[PDB]
């Protein structure tokens, strides 16, 4: 029984950003979006755009949920405390808009 | 730590597995942090392993459509104590799951449970409900009232007012050019 | 007790802003993993070429399985072959159905094994449906491309009427103009 | 591999995603056109302050 | 196809975007001014003028109509059949 | 999408064959061997007249033949069966090579309508101020 | 004047020449990103998620 490799696991995380549920949950969590790891976490995993990785997403709408997320990052500012500036109505837009891109997504599917 | 009348508890392993029905929510409930291991339902349940008043019509039309929940009625008036008994159901998809103690039948309620899409919620109380949100209305109402008042400026010469931040002919020409 | 969700991996701890201002002049310079900042390189594709996830196994080149492979039994395997073999099936299963009808009609104790092979010939067409899939699928792509070059014409063809249009129209007002010369 | 493909990709669909600013823009009527225009231009632009010589001399940056 | 379409060319399906993840082209800014002054020169051909209002100046997007030493008016059309504003 | 359907009338008429099973197993009858053994029915099975029965019977046949029909001639139709992926690819470059071109083909047909363009743009500019500085 | 001036914007409302060579310069960037082998084996992965199976009501 082999240990999890770092394609696999960030393979699944990436496509964890096609459930926008998970999502939210991520980002109704204060330590996520206020620290900038996750910030670097994500623009780190748009490797996952370009070919051979993009061949190995199965749900492509968790690349488009990681290129709107990664939206915000560039206005994204980090102080000297910690607190990453302009991410505090990202969690009012993913709570808001949720409902709406899943069910956006549902009609693409159908 | 988070209290358990504040979380929705789902088993979706448990779904693959067995899927959930109106025969299998009590089993599902058992599952939950919602259930009491020393419970009635839980100790019949390992000795199966080894008309009537007391109910209201609400649950004499789950028991008359469902037979396995009148041997558990049935089974349930032997003991005294702690149980939990369905209450109401919608098909496909939604329940209601009482705590319920028994004397022999004198039977006072507890807490509810509802299910919602196999998804299950531990029934609040009306004072804790009205009680967070009048807590979320004072807390958003100080803060208006904070940022408000830092917006005010006092003047003996006048009265007490807002801080200030840091042509007329054309009519009578119009009435005389037409 | 626990949530519901998993939690972000634990690689998440590793992306700081001096570890990304120490990865350029690292890149100047299953994995072997050497440093902290090698988990801010993309890793690299399986080596195995199969990677698991969500519980399952999958290829980055899938091929489509064999009957044999699968433990069942494949019958008989330039697609002329195929669609013969196809309209070949169907009317063994037509056959096959009939027969069982015949069996259930007079004794419906060895209705095992004709249900059986209703089942093998019906494993059989959707296996020969599946292996025709990527040549229906090219045959989609060729189609795409032909409805591309079909509506690039359609604009070709209406542009050049409407040009064409606008010199007639220029030819009239110019035999107006002879007329009222 | 293989060999590859020359395709437009603003239609796909039988009978968009790569934005074309032409096609939004110089098809639909000037009328509502003009407040884009506008607004584009700049925040509080009105239509005077438009100007070819303007135009043309910016156009060459 | 469609989806392996939109994915290996923007690295996207294409879906629905509210938030930041248009472009007014100069050129046809250029393009519609020019042809905004031939529509008010085309709209001003089919209408009689007065005789102190000759004096029209021709250019940016608009008619100027002017009176000398007394006013400069400027006025643009949006199409043909619609009257000047 | 040919194949899509081919899928989706196989399984109709497999889920014809259990149809057919399934009437002809619930809705037969009570027949005599011979005339001397009484003949009794009761309130739980759905009695019916036989003609009918055998005109379902007929019908029912006749439904499965005919989706076989459909399933045959969709078969006959299925796009693409003689060629081979070589003449698949052997098309394709052609194909894009074609779009490209039409491409091109579609700038020049755009550089003659702009010619047009600027041509009438010439035309009627030099009509209207003609006629203006003639009716000043 | 009228009919030069129907004349006029039923050519204009074509198509114009800054638009085609962008949709040229976008054709031929597909070429570029866009392989034939890559988009079946990626489109034939994503045949069984990306709709619902045209099997089931």
């Amino acid at each position: 029984n082999p240990l999890p490799t770092r394609f696999e696991v960030e393979l699944e995380f990436i496509q964890s950003l096609a459930n926008i549920q998970y999502v939210t949950y991520l980002l109704t969590q204060q330590q996520i979006w206020k620290s900038p790891n996750f910030k670097n976490y994500l623009k780190y995993l748009e490797y996952w755009c370009n070919p051979p990785y993009s061949q190995c997403i199965v749900y492509p709408n968790c690349l488009f949920i990681l290129k709107l997320l990664n939206g915000f990052m560039e206005s994204a500012i980090v102080n000297e405390d910690g607190l990453l500036e302009g991410l505090d109505e990202l969690p009012k837009i993913i709570q808001l808009q949720g409902p709406q891109w899943m069910n956006e997504m549902v009609e693409r599917w159908a | 730590v988070t209290p358990l009348d504040e979380l929705q508890w789902k088993s979706p392993e448990w779904i693959q597995v067995f899927g959930l029905r109106t025969e299998n929510v009590l089993d599902y409930f058992a599952e939950s942090p919602f259930f009491d291991k020393t419970s009635n339902n839980q100790v019949i349940k390992m000795q199966r392993q080894f008309e009537f008043a007391y109910v209201d019509p609400a649950r004499r039309q789950i028991l008359f459509k469902y037979p396995m929940y009148m041997q558990l009625e049935e089974e349930l008036m032997k003991l005294d104590g702690t149980e939990y008994v369905l209450s109401s159901v919608r098909e496909p998809d939604f329940w209601v799951i009482r705590k319920q103690r028994r004397t022999n039948p004198e039977i006072i309620p507890l807490q509810d449970y509802y299910i919602i899409g196999a998804n299950i919620y531990q029934s609040p109380t009306i004072f804790k409900i009205v009680q967070s949100r009048l807590m979320s209305t004072s807390y958003h109402l100080n803060s208006t009232l904070e940022s408000l008042y830092d917006l005010i400026e006092f003047q003996p010469s006048q009265g007490v007012h807002y801080k200030v931040p840091t042509t007329e002919m054309l009519d009578k020409l119009m009435v005389t050019s037409i | 007790v626990s949530s519901l969700y998993p939690p972000p991996p634990p690689y998440v701890k590793f992306f700081t802003q001096s570890n990304l201002e120490k990865l350029p002049k690292y890149k100047e310079k299953e994995e072997e993993i050497t440093c902290a900042l090698d988990y801010l390189i993309p890793p690299p594709m399986p080596k195995n070429q199969q990677y698991r996830a969500f519980g399952s196994i999958w290829q980055v080149k899938d091929q489509l399985p064999d009957l044999e492979s699968m433990g069942l039994t494949q019958l008989y395997k330039n697609y002329q072959y195929k669609i013969q073999e196809l309209r070949k099936l169907l009317k063994s299963l037509l056959l096959n159905y009939l027969e069982l009808i015949g069996v259930l009609s007079i004794n419906p104790d060895m209705y095992e094994r004709k249900v059986e092979n209703i089942r093998t010939i019906l494993v059989n067409i959707h296996h020969l449906l599946n292996e025709y899939r990527p040549h229906q699928s090219r045959e989609s792509l060729i189609m795409l491309l032909e409805e591309q070059l079909e509506y690039k014409r359609g604009e070709i063809r209406e542009i050049e009427q409407v040009c064409k249009q606008v010199h007639d129209k220029l030819t009239s007002i110019q035999d107006t103009l002879r007329t009222g010369s | 591999t293989g060999i590859k493909l020359a395709l437009d990709p603003n239609l796909i669909t039988l009978a968009s995603l790569v934005s074309n600013p032409h096609e939004i823009y110089g098809s639909m009527p000037l009328e509502q056109l003009i407040p884009i225009i506008l607004r584009q231009r700049g925040p509080g632009f009105k239509f005077v302050d438009l100007n070819e010589k303007e135009l043309q001399n910016e156009i060459k940056q | 196809l469609v989806t392996a379409l939109e994915v290996l060319s923007l690295g996207r399906p294409n879906l629905p975007t509210h938030n930041f993840k248009a472009k007014v082209p100069i050129g046809l800014i250029l393009q519609r001014l020019k042809d905004l002054n031939l529509t008010v020169s085309i709209k001003i051909a089919l209408m009689n003028i007065p005789k102190p209002l000759n004096s029209y100046h021709i250019k940016n997007g608009r008619i100027y109509f002017t009176v000398p030493n007394e006013f400069e008016i400027q006025l643009s059309t949006v199409n043909r059949q619609s009257p000047l504003f | 999408d040919r194949l899509t359907q081919l899928q989706i009338c196989l399984d109709q008429m497999t889920e014809q064959f259990c149809a057919t099973l399934n009437y002809i197993d619930k809705n037969h009858g009570f027949e005599r061997l011979t005339v001397n053994e009484p003949q009794m029915s009761d309130k739980h099975a759905t009695v019916v007249p036989p003609e009918e029965f055998s005109n379902t019977i007929d019908e029912l046949s006749t439904d499965i033949i005919l989706k076989t029909r459909q399933i045959n001639k969709l078969i006959d139709s299925l796009p693409g069966v003689d060629v081979s992926a070589e003449e698949q690819l052997r098309k394709i470059d052609m194909l894009q090579k074609k779009l490209v071109e039409v491409e091109d083909e579609k700038i020049e047909a755009i550089k003659k309508k702009e010619k047009l363009l600027r041509h009438v743009d010439s035309l009627i500019e030099d009509f209207v101020d003609g006629i203006a500085n003639s009716k000043k | 004047l009228e009919i030069l001036n129907e004349c006029h914007d039923e050519l204009k409302a074509l198509p114009m020449l800054e638009q085609v060579e962008f949709e040229k310069n976008t054709i031929l960037q597909q070429r570029s990103k866009i392989n034939s082998t890559e988009l079946l084996d990626y489109a034939t992965k994503l045949s069984k998620f990306t709709k619902i199976p045209p099997t089931f009501d």
